[PDB]
RNA sequence: CAUUGGUGAGCAGCGAAGGAUUUGGUGGAUUACUAGCUAAUAGCAAUCUAUUUCAAAGAAUUCAAACUUGGGGGAAUGCCUUGUUGA
């Protein structure tokens, strides 16, 4: 569905240089470094999962494809992701799929 | 290019014996004793209390 | 021979070839340039990344290299390139027909030496100028003055004096005047390699007999001499750390370390590069650091370090022997059979006549690793049968890989040259797999394939038998018997329903695989060397011995297209990612591009070196060829 | 790396720097003689009295310690701490103390050296700073109670990791664990650079120089399987025995014979190496008791190698040198010894060299052969040379008496070599 | 006293103060141009400062039987076991065998 | 226990070279 | 020595000997920390809440107050921890009783630079105006305002005598103030890249940090025009004041720099790690052992902690 | 009689100048490769100093500033806010 380090569920194998003896180097709060006030204010509730706002996670967003349907018309199917609703298709037809060639 | 740095030498200031008391070198420069009036006030204020 | 579809990107998997690498210093960091044939490379020395490759191929091979701080001086046949960041910014042409053997830089001057004992001087046109450009003069050396030029060196603190070392003796030329200010005495041995010293007025010398001769220039005498048994000295370097150390690199693969203070050797390295490909062509202690960089001709480049001494008070006597540090690797031999690993074109397996498979990286060139050959200890408990002096696997002539179930069991099946079995390999762990697949009729494995599900492993024996081994346990499931000659290609369709096979008897048998029934059987004219299936459209192409590609539909069971136009044996071929092209390479030294709708070639590429394998990417972007000479893999960018 | 790895690296460089009082009461409390409670309560001024009084007794035993009272054991050298001084001045404090522990190591059973080095322990911190030359000078006293005290102070270097289980142990470090020290390829490279430093001052004593070889024999013994391990071992051992033969001392030379003979039986060395070793044994061979040991080397060295050119004639510079130091009468008194060692493969190389080089004394070349029962191929390989000599040399009646010894024993051997070269009737016609 | 003399090495006169790096060679602030014999003298002494002189170049040079006969032949060989002989005598404890 | 041989992490310290590019002086 | 990572280290090392007291990994960001009253009790400035730690790494207090802390300082004769964060306010926390003494509205915005005055125990904030402001826990107005430099103030430092101040604005400038009479001595203009940090030695030596550079001057703090620090003397002019000692790091950007008090080094904190540069003229060679012992046992300390 | 339990003696079988378990340290990866440094249209990289300064440009809420506080109740003395007395 996606190749983002920003989202969580992408990598089968994390990098090893992120792992410092006390903990991953992604779990460290960079929030206090930021210049503005509005970034620094962590209002994330403690164990809020899939909650109301994206601020209230204190996690990166998970990768999940929630609901998938085929299209009625044209060999398409849409999968509703975390990144947003994907649409796959065959409207290219750059492909040699012959039938009964002599 | 003559260089001299501060050498404490560790033998004067910490005694050789165990039984000998520590020597306690003093510098009476007022720059290192900053609060002249305030301290001796609150030594007298502890003295009355 | 200009193609319309393809254009070369770079050659993957080459590090060195034998030309001495030359190091340059930026600030406090070090970069190594090497060369690959007609196109040189640049490696960092702190982590051996690839930093810069040249923008164009040179018209001939680079003969000698040197690098002053930003500018890499490359010297092919008649000319000297003065390159920055791999970009040719000034081409300097020498006015002979002779080929340039050696090169040197100091000051305002460049010093290039052709093979016919002639030395050309090129001045900086201005002291503001960075690369020397103007032709100053032509210095010659007649054969009564000295022998053939071994090297050009410029020693420390000599105003325009150029220490020209020859096979007989040592010269000195004041390039401002042009005059021979000093000539040395004649040496009893043929000199092979010279190198300066961090002390004053001393160049080091290397003979064809094993003798290193320290030679002073102010006294003109031999200060020290070091005899070596039975070696042809090929490289010299001095450690400038503050501890006196000489590194003598032989041509028999040995690297030898001395301690000039203690007058002793310290530790001798054995076979750090192959003796046959040239041994240690160049070795160099990096400046002021305990790092020696060895680069042989066998397409490798290794760094060795000295650990600090274990003794507290002694120090310089108890010396740690040198230690392996990082390296880069390529094939020493040309590659026999390659494949692509994944869909994003991110790894390439390459197995060569060096007997060692490599998972090269198209993406980042420091990511390439040899797949290990270290046999898993058996499930069964009885011990593995093999020679205790471990030798590599015999060279690999057929490979198959389906990427669908990777990281859970094996997904690479390789058939070795002249072995009745055919091993398996895990892709993710970079290792030989635990299962080996036998043919059960004592025939050689000529063709292998895997199911798209990654559960079945096909093996095509050279006696007709198609054994189908499972891929969890390596267990035998089914043995198909239709052919009588050698089976030379199997495939399974995308749906795991129908299965094809092609023999040297001409039979193209069409199997069902859900049921075990033979669906049908087709016979063409010639024997059939290879098969490439295309699982997206159920078309597969054959290579015959009447020099024509026959493309057969897998469903309708009949020849759909037949392609004429080759004139010698078709080596390998592959479909496009969309089935719209076939690119085939043959022993007529051509690489054509067939077009399946219209049934004809649309592009014909005459390459002088014959191409052994052609493989598209699963993505529609890259085309990789492997030739007969050369070591690396030529990658073609797709204009389509 | 981590933080606590780097921050313990600062601790090693300030191992002696007394910072708190508790840091001083741990460093100053350890010493050679006094226990941990009575050591911490005494000045350097107290210790210097006992040292300088003891050091004048050692100056009476030998006058070499008189110089250190001018420099290290002087009264002005109480105020100087190591840590205050520059980097060039510390290496001179090491090179005095390294010169001190050579002279100290010999008189180490005696009581005054125990009171002498202790001020050089406790004031100059040699139990932390330079404990290699402290321990290498005193490595031969492992059974004694004085070395058990020396272990109870020293933070052991990374090279002496075999003794690390014997620090503050009850029982002394046993004899095999001393071999596990010398079995390492790096610890030998100290004990070379300790010994070649120790020979240059010509103070190498008898009990020390035994314990060197009694370890250097065993290192060859423990590695008699691994032919790779021995191949990298003799740049360490033979370069000692080369420099150990250069000594003026007769006692050092006999130690070189023990290592040479042991290594030669364990590994067949080349012909050129044995002829190299045989020159250096010959060259510096002066005293009486070094000669007897030296002859049993060449007796044994020539039997270790075996191959083509096993019984070759000696080179010219070798042979007259061997005649210079060993007499042809003295080699005969050697063969008449009732020990009677295997002199077998050497003398048939010795006799052939007589036949080519000197030729004046072939009365001896008969009497050599009566005293030793030779081998079968050796007598044939001798008699070929004499028959070559029979044609070339201006013919002599004593040469005829030599063949009369071979007409006595192995008549067909005389015939078969003549039937290989020349005629049967022509040799008897020649004499 | 050297083995050679360059005649035109004296005639050459180099300005110091142009390049950023060579300005450490000057002895006083007033000098700017130094002839080639003194310039190459000063350029050696800075080359001392970058690479100090080791022991082997200066004090040491190579130029009855001897004592060093055992040290020299150890220097001239790298493999010490007599494998070159084809001895026709069999070595104990290590048997070269190859299974067919 | 035998002598603990452990390779240490090697950092490239800075150094310096005599520049050959200063060794040329102009014509008189 | 106490160090804090911007991400998570807080290490309360003993420094001469190689012992390590406490190493806390905090996954909140951390800006600065000081030891409060001994080596034993220190106080980091976390993401939001200034904590009070112990020698073992224990927490002693989560200060509900002090709700931003970029700049954190202690002054040792009052037991009075002082903070000034990105909130404008200036809070002094009397850490013996735990009772917050005085909370002071600065009115000038986020405190860009704070450093104490040792002679006087007033403190000097630095704002985005460039107005170095002297403060005191009794009066709620600033004692005296000082337009030091244009733009904001990157750092400040105050001489141990109390006479002299050095500010470094972000207008590529640097001022040398006289705090006894509130008159600037002389102004370094157009140093090539703005000095992020300064510090004053004990002997009176000045420090400066262009970010990869560390530059030192001797006799900068005096009153003559010849004492005006300069990057270079034309013609070797003796009245012009060359820099005393310079050092530049390779690829770092320093964060603070403080001299060691009773030796002569300066502790430089850069992005990769820590060096101590050896400076001969820096520290005072002869302390007063009633006041501050470099050589101080356990019993001599905890009796002087009560005193 | 059954062990799906522990120890320990043996054999078949697998078996190229040995085999198995466990672990210290370093290197190469773990995202897609355009070189180091600084005062950066250039210089260094053996060094920026006896060119490193002058000139220029550069000063808003006429003195906006806790979007940051666990909840009840209080706040004498503080502080804030407004009002006022006096100079």
């Amino acid at each position: 569905v996606s190749r983002n380090m920003a989202l969580n569920g992408t990598l089968e194998f994390l990098n090893s240089k992120k792992m410092t003896e006390a903990g991953s180097l992604d779990l460290i709060d960079d929030a206090g470094e930021n210049s503005d006030l509005e970034d620094r204010i962590d209002n994330s509730l403690p164990g809020s999962q899939r909650g109301g706002d994206l601020s209230t996670r204190k996690m990166r967003p998970e990768v999940r494809v929630t609901s998938v349907q085929f299209s009625p018309t044209a060999n398409a199917f849409a999968a509703a992701s975390t990144e947003g609703l994907l649409i796959y298709s065959t409207n290219d037809t750059i492909l040699f799929d012959p039938f009964d060639l002599d | 290019m003559k260089i001299k740095t501060i050498k404490r030498s560790a033998d004067d200031y910490v005694p050789v014996k165990s039984t000998q008391e520590s020597q306690m070198p003093r510098n009476l420069n007022p720059e290192l004793h900053p609060f002249e009036r305030a301290r001796e006030y609150t030594k007298a204020l502890n003295a009355t209390k | 021979k200009n193609s319309k579809i393809f254009s070369p990107f770079r050659i993957i998997g080459n590090v060195s070839n034998g030309v001495p690498f030359a190091t340059g210093t930026l600030g406090s960091t070090f970069y190594i340039v090497t060369c690959v044939g007609k196109t040189f490379q640049i490696y960092d020395a702190n982590t051996l990344h690839l930093l810069f490759v040249s923008e164009k191929e040179t018209p001939s091979s680079i003969v000698a290299l040197s690098a002053h701080f930003h500018y890499v001086y490359a010297a092919y046949e008649n000319k000297v390139g003065i390159y920055k960041r791999g970009i040719e910014e000034h081409l300097l042409e020498l006015e002979t027909d002779a080929n340039v053997e050696h090169l040197c830089i100091f000051g305002d001057y460049l010093c290039a030496s052709t093979d016919d004992n002639s030395i050309f001087i090129y001045k900086k046109s201005d002291p503001q100028d960075k690369y020397p450009s103007e032709f100053y003069t032509k210095l010659t050396v007649t054969e009564i003055q000295g022998g053939e030029i071994v090297s050009l060196q410029h020693l420390a603190t000599y105003l325009n004096k150029l220490t020209v070392v020859t096979k007989s003796n040592v010269l000195l030329f004041n390039v401002r005047t042009g005059k021979l200010v000093f000539t040395s005495n004649e040496f009893p041995d043929q000199i092979t390699t010279a190198e300066p010293a961090p002390v004053l007025d001393i160049i080091a010398l290397g003979t064809v007999t094993g003798e290193v001769i320290m030679f002073n220039m102010r006294k003109g005498k031999r200060i020290r001499t070091i005899k070596i048994p039975q070696s042809r000295i090929s490289s010299l370097s001095f450690r400038t750390d503050g501890s006196s150390h000489l590194s003598v690199g032989t041509s028999s693969g040995d690297l030898i370390f001395y301690d000039l203070d203690r007058r002793s050797r310290i530790h001798v390295l054995k076979n750090i590069h192959r003796e046959s490909y040239g041994g240690v062509t160049q070795a160099t202690f990096l400046n002021g650091q305990p790092i020696i960089v060895t680069s042989g001709g066998d397409n490798s480049l290794k760094e060795y370090v000295f650990d600090p001494s274990l003794s507290q008070g002694s120090g310089d006597v108890v010396v740690q022997p040198p230690r392996y540090l990082r390296s880069r690797g390529g094939h020493s031999q040309p590659p026999s059979y390659i494949a692509f690993a994944d869909s994003q074109s991110h790894f390439m397996l390459s197995a060569s006549k060096d007997r060692s498979l490599w998972s090269f990286s198209l993406r980042k060139d420091a990511q390439s690793q040899e797949m290990s050959q270290r046999l898993h200890k058996k499930q069964d408990g009885g011990r593995v049968g093999g020679s205790t002096i471990k030798s590599k696997f015999p060279e690999i002539v057929a490979l198959a890989i389906e990427n669908a179930r990777i990281g859970e069991w094996e997904n690479i099946i390789t058939a070795h040259k002249d072995e009745k079995f055919a091993r398996t390999w895990d892709m993710r762990n970079k290792r030989v797999g635990r299962w080996t697949f036998d043919t059960t009729d004592d025939g050689f494995v000529k063709s292998v394939a895997m199911s798209q599900c990654g559960n079945f492993g096909f093996i095509g024996s050279s006696n007709g038998s198609i054994t189908i081994y499972n891929m969890q346990s390596g267990i035998l499931r089914k043995k198909y018997k239709l052919h009588k000659r050698a089976v030379t290609g199997i495939s399974l369709d995308g749906m795991n329903r129908k299965m094809v096979s092609c023999g040297l008897d001409g039979i193209v048998g069409f199997y069902d695989f859900n049921k075990s029934t033979l669906l049908g059987k087709l016979k063409l004219d010639a024997p059939i060397t290879a098969m490439v299936y295309h699982r997206s459209s159920d078309l597969f192409a054959l290579a015959l011995d009447d020099l024509s590609i026959v493309v057969i539909d897998a469903v309708t069971q009949r020849v759909v297209r037949q392609l004429w136009g080759h004139s010698n044996r078709i080596t390998a071929f592959d479909f496009s990612p969309e089935g719209r092209w076939i690119v085939s390479a043959s022993l007529d030294s051509t690489i054509r591009t067939w077009d399946l709708p219209t049934g004809g070639c649309i592009d014909g590429i005459i390459v002088d070196n014959v191409a052994t394998n052609v493989k598209f990417s699963p993505n529609g972007d890259l085309l990789a060829t492997t030739h007969v000479t050369g070591n690396g893999i030529c990658i073609w960018t797709n204009r389509a | 790396s981590s933080l606590s790895d780097q921050l313990a690296q600062v601790a090693s460089n300030n191992a002696t720097v007394a910072l708190d009082r508790k840091r001083r009461q741990k460093l100053h409390s350890a010493s050679l003689i006094y226990n941990s409670k009575t050591a911490a309560t005494q000045d350097y001024d107290f210790i210097f009295e006992n040292a300088s009084k003891a050091l004048e007794e050692l100056s009476q035993i030998e006058p070499k310690f008189a110089i250190f009272s001018r420099t290290l054991f002087s009264e002005s050298s109480i105020s100087l701490d190591r840590n205050v001084q520059t980097k060039e001045e510390i290496k001179d404090l090491d090179n005095a103390i390294n010169a001190y522990l050579l002279l100290a190591s010999s008189k180490w059973y005696l009581a005054p050296t125990l009171h002498a080095t202790e001020w050089l322990v406790r004031r100059f911190q040699i139990h932390v700073k330079n404990t290699e030359m402290l321990l290498l000078s005193t490595l031969n006293y492992y059974q004694t109670p004085v070395f058990k005290r020396i272990l109870s102070i020293i933070k052991l270097p990374p090279l002496f990791n075999c003794l690390s289980n014997f620090v503050r142990s009850e029982k002394p470090p046993t004899a095999l664990t001393m071999i596990k020290l010398f079995n390492d390829m790096d610890f030998l490279k100290l004990y070379t650079s300790y010994l070649d430093q120790c020979i240059k001052h010509n103070a190498t004593y008898t009990n020390q120089l035994l314990f060197t070889t009694c370890c250097f024999i065993n290192v060859v013994a423990f590695n008699s399987n691994n032919d790779e391990k021995l191949n990298q071992l003799v740049p360490i051992l033979l370069e000692i025995s080369a420099k150990l033969l250069a000594s003026k001392s007769k006692d050092c030379q006999i130690a070189a014979h023990t290592i040479l003979v042991v290594f030669a039986t364990a590994l067949p060395l080349k012909k050129t190496i044995i002829l190299a070793a045989m020159e250096t044994i010959l060259s510096n061979l002066d005293a009486k008791e070094a000669k007897h040991s030296a002859l049993l080397t060449i007796c044994k060295l020539f039997q270790t190698l075996k191959g083509q050119g096993n019984v070759d004639q000696l080179p010219s510079k070798i042979f007259k040198l061997f005649d210079s130091k060993f007499d042809t009468v003295s080699i005969l008194t050697f063969l008449d010894k009732e020990d009677k060692p295997v002199c077998d493969k050497f003398i048939t190389s010795y006799t052939r060299s007589i036949a080519r080089y000197d030729r004046s004394k072939l009365n001896i070349i008969l009497s050599l052969l009566k005293k030793i029962r030779l081998e079968r191929y050796e007598v044939r390989l001798i008699i070929t040379d004499l028959i070559y000599l029979s044609e070339i040399l201006e013919d002599k009646s004593q040469l005829v008496e030599l063949f009369e010894y071979f007409i006595s024993i192995n008549e067909d051997l005389v015939l078969k070599c003549l039937k290989s070269l020349g005629l049967t009737g022509x040799x008897x016609x020649x004499x | 006293e050297a083995a050679w003399i360059d005649s035109d090495d004296e005639k050459i006169k180099v300005p110091i103060l142009v390049t950023n790096k060579t300005k450490k060679l000057r002895t006083s602030y007033n000098e700017s141009k130094i002839n080639g014999v003194h310039y190459i003298n000063r350029l050696r002494s800075q080359f001392e400062k970058i690479y100090p002189r080791p022991k082997w170049v200066d004090d040491e040079s190579d130029s009855n039987g001897d004592i060093n006969a055992l040290t020299k032949i150890l220097s001239t060989t790298y493999n010490y076991k007599d494998t070159l002989s084809n001895s026709k005598l069999l070595p104990p404890k290590k048997l070269d065998i190859v299974r067919l | 226990p035998k002598v603990v041989r452990e390779a240490k992490k090697v950092e490239m310290t800075e150094a310096r070279a005599y520049n050959a590019d200063a060794d040329t002086a102009k014509a008189a | 020595l106490l160090i804090t990572g911007r991400k998570g280290h807080v290490a309360s090392m003993d420094w001469r000997k190689g012992q390590l007291r406490a190493e806390l990994f905090l996954n909140e960001t951390c800006h600065s920390a000081t030891y409060l009253q001994n080596e034993q009790y220190f106080a980091v400035a976390q993401k939001k809440y200034t904590f009070i730690y112990d020698h073992e790494g224990t927490e002693l207090h989560r200060l509900k107050q002090h709700i931003e802390a970029r700049h954190l300082d202690f002054l040792p004769y009052h037991y009075l921890l002082v903070t000034a964060g990105e909130t404008g306010w200036l809070k002094y926390h009397d850490v013996s009783t735990g009772q917050l003494v005085s909370e002071l509205r600065t009115k000038a915005g986020p405190t860009m630079a704070m450093a104490q005055n040792p002679w006087n125990a007033v403190m000097h904030l630095g704002h985005s105006n460039g107005t170095v402001s002297l403060w005191s826990p009794s009066m709620p107005e600033p004692l005296v305002k000082l337009l030091s430099a244009r733009g904001p103030v990157n750092s400040i430092a105050i001489d141990r005598s109390g006479y002299y101040m050095a500010t470094t604005g972000a207008d590529r400038s640097m001022k040398i103030w006289d705090i006894r009479n509130f008159k600037q001595l002389h102004s370094v203009e157009s140093l090539p890249t703005p000095g992020t940090n300064v510090s004053i030695s004990d002997t009176g030596l000045l420090a400066l940090s262009r970010g990869p550079h560390v530059t030192l001057w001797k006799d900068a703090l005096k009153l003559s025009g010849d004492s005006k620090p300069c990057f270079g003397s034309m013609g070797g002019n003796p009245h012009r004041n060359t820099p005393y000692m310079s050092h530049l790091f390779a690829g770092n950007k320093v964060e603070n720099l403080g001299f060691v008090p009773f030796e002569d080094l300066l502790g430089v904190g850069h992005q990769t790690g820590i060096t101590n540069l050896i400076v001969p003229g820096a520290g005072e060679a002869n302390y007063d052992a009633l006041e501050l012992n470099p050589f101080e046992t356990k019993k001599q300390r905890q009796e002087q902690e009560v005193r």
